[PDB]
């Protein structure tokens, strides 16, 4: 958001010099047509400056704080979607033969078909913006320590967690847990299993990080050497069915902490229980649906290769193919400030796919900005957010429509150079005129 | 007949030292090889798992402890139904481990010896039987810490030999080595015409 005037300017003057230079280079084939390094300049740019103004903690450091980290995220969002369309992969032309590894078979699949790509590519944008909090105060060598010394317990065993009603807890060992399983589930959600390998041993949790390697397949050259070509080691759990719905069957078990059952049923491939899932943000929840649909598609073909087995359903899991506009309502009854605040209202649209219908409305209440006949809108009553719908539909349309059509994208430019002249700006606005 | 030990003979034989072929031809031939080996294996191990059978299946009968089931299922291929009972008799810890069966990784090595040491340090030490799973995972149950060699005085040497070849060493050996290895580990009697 706003600090000053004079905050909000500056950002203009950045968006449109990458903006121009991208422009005369799609339209040269003795330049790079689609060029990639400019945006992410300005991408490495956005971000550095909106951390520096958070981490210097002013209060009008933090509000502006807010208007670069959004900047950014525009410009790795357009990014992947360019690299798409810039080149479209299908590798992975590995054996269908119905007797060869799951992780032969996995590779195979998602190079091959355009639309597991697809997904895959949309999930890479959402697990960034997936946030991890700080680092636990607590590297436990035994763990229920103060209970193994009156001896209730035979060791640092979970046995007694997951036999116990009301589960085993002790006040120091409540605020033990909270910072440490809050942490390993929001680690969960943004990976990286060789991390999650070297802290559990030291804090006497192992059991957790092998779960979530348990994902993994063969990548043993042994085994097959065509997976031989990503490490020389096979990891993971071969009995992915069973894995995901026994751990399922798991969640649900009480006489659990409500992280406990959280963890697993993420692990397990279910959405988070309602209670530890309201201090997450929207990207994730939505992420977890797309892993549903995602991996269906890799089991039908490992069934047909007769690998997968219907008898390791133990308790199913919940099938997930929900909407974008469930998941905006799901996320507002838990908090409706990330489904209810307009700017991630216009990122849904994109994937939704209804920018352009969406837009119009406010196309139409714009145009009469322009002819000064409204000024008690909350679009003139926000200056930035007029700023950010532009600059949305400009980029994506550059070398033609991806998600905004023409008319409605000169519309908003139209109006934004009517609050360009209000704002005491007048040289950004004959680069925008040309896209008229 | 089919209950007869001459007719297990004649049968595992063409299993392991023929190849068991595949309706198709692979891309490279270590895929044509490796997977070739591998064949045997997985059919062999069922096999076993399918003899050994109503011996398990009578303990399990006789068994009314829950947890002691949950064991005996594992000794088969009855992993499925394994995590069924635990899950019924509100054991979660049963669950997590059972999960986890039907691979090895150095990963998995990696949480048996741990688990075992912060336990029977830290705590005040987990059961004898619990700590010679930790061997199984490990790679060596008959050297392990806890010796598996008195379970010969329970479960055939064929049930002995069925538990490294399923779970120890799978994919880190080929199919010949790895029955060598439960050998170095744990020889069988020499009296058995089929061992």
């Amino acid at each position: 958001m706003e600090l000053s005037p004079t905050y909000q300017t500056e950002r203009f003057t950045k968006f449109s010099d990458t903006l121009k230079e991208f422009k005369i280079e799609q339209n040269n084939e003795q330049n790079p047509i689609d060029p990639f390094n400019i945006i992410r300049e300005f991408r490495s740019a956005a971000g550095q400056l909106a951390l520096d103004l958070a981490n210097s903690g002013d209060e009008s450091n933090v509000i502006s704080s807010k208007d670069w980290e959004l900047e950014a995220r525009f410009w790795h969002l357009v990014e992947l979607l360019l690299v798409f369309r810039n080149a479209d992969l299908d590798l992975d032309e590995m054996e269908l033969h119905p007797y060869n590894s799951r992780g032969l078979f996995e590779k195979k699949l998602m190079q091959d078909n355009k639309q597991l790509y697809q997904i895959w590519i949309v999930m890479v944008w959402l697990k960034e913006n997936t946030y991890v909090m700080e680092r636990p105060k607590n590297v436990p060598t035994s763990k229920w320590l103060n209970s193994i010394t009156s001896g209730g317990l035979k060791s640092c065993d979970l046995d007694f967690p997951l036999r116990e009603n009301t589960n085993v807890l002790d006040v120091k060992d409540k605020e033990e847990d909270h910072i440490f399983f809050k942490y390993i589930y929001e680690l969960i959600l943004a990976g990286a299993i060789d991390e999650a390998l070297e802290e559990a041993k030291l804090s006497d949790n192992i059991s957790i990080c092998m779960i979530l390697c348990g994902i993994q397949e063969y990548l043993n050259p042994v085994i097959d050497t065509q997976i031989a070509n990503e490490f020389n080691t096979q990891q993971g759990i071969k009995k992915h069915s069973l894995w995901r719905r026994t751990v399922y069957s798991l969640s649900q078990q009480a006489g659990l902490d409500p992280y406990e059952r959280a963890i697993y049923s993420y692990l397990s491939g279910a959405i988070p229980n309602q209670e530890v899932l309201q201090y997450s943000d929207w990207e994730s929840d939505l992420h977890i649906h797309l892993n549903q649909i995602l991996q269906t598609e890799i089991e039908n073909y490992l069934l047909e290769n007769n690998q997968v087995g219907t008898d390791e359903l133990i308790l199913p899991l919940p099938s997930h193919a929900l909407t974008v506009q469930e998941v905006l309502n799901r996320v507002a009854s838990r908090h409706p400030s990330e489904s209810e605040h307009p700017i991630r209202v216009l990122m849904a649209s994109v994937i939704l796919d209804s920018l352009p219908s969406v837009i119009h409305s406010s196309v139409e209440m714009l145009l009469d900005v322009v002819k000064g006949t409204e000024a008690s809108n909350d679009i003139i009553d926000k200056p930035y957010l007029l700023r950010i719908v532009t600059h949305l539909a400009i980029c994506l349309d550059i070398i033609n429509p991806g998600s905004v059509e023409e008319v409605d994208k000169s519309k908003l430019i139209t109006t934004y150079i009517s609050l360009l002249k209000l704002q005491g700006l007048y040289e950004n606005i004959p680069i925008y005129a040309t896209f008229l | 007949e089919k209950t007869s030990s001459d007719y297990n003979l004649w049968k595992l034989s063409s299993i392991l030292f023929d190849p068991v072929s595949y309706p198709y031809k692979t891309d490279n031939d270590q895929v044509k090889m490796a997977l070739l080996k591998k064949e045997r294996h997985c059919r062999l191990t069922s096999w076993i798992v399918s003899q050994i059978g109503p011996e398990i299946e009578e303990k399990i009968r006789n068994s009314s402890n829950e947890i002691e089931q949950i064991f005996l299922y594992l000794l088969l291929n009855d992993v499925v139904r394994a995590s069924k009972l635990a899950i019924e008799s509100k054991n979660g810890h049963l669950s997590v481990l059972i999960s986890y069966l039907g691979s090895n990784d150095p990963r998995i090595r990696d949480l048996a010896e741990l688990q075992l040491q912060k336990w029977s340090t830290g705590g005040c030490s987990i059961d004898k039987n619990i700590s010679k799973i930790y061997k199984l995972l490990s790679g060596s149950p008959f050297e392990g810490l806890f010796s598996l060699k008195e379970l010969e005085s329970e479960f055939s040497w064929l049930c002995l030999l069925n538990l490294t070849l399923c779970y120890g060493q799978i994919d880190e050996y080929s199919l010949e080595s790895l029955v060598q290895s439960h050998l170095d580990k744990f020889s069988l009697p020499y009296d058995d015409p089929i061992g």
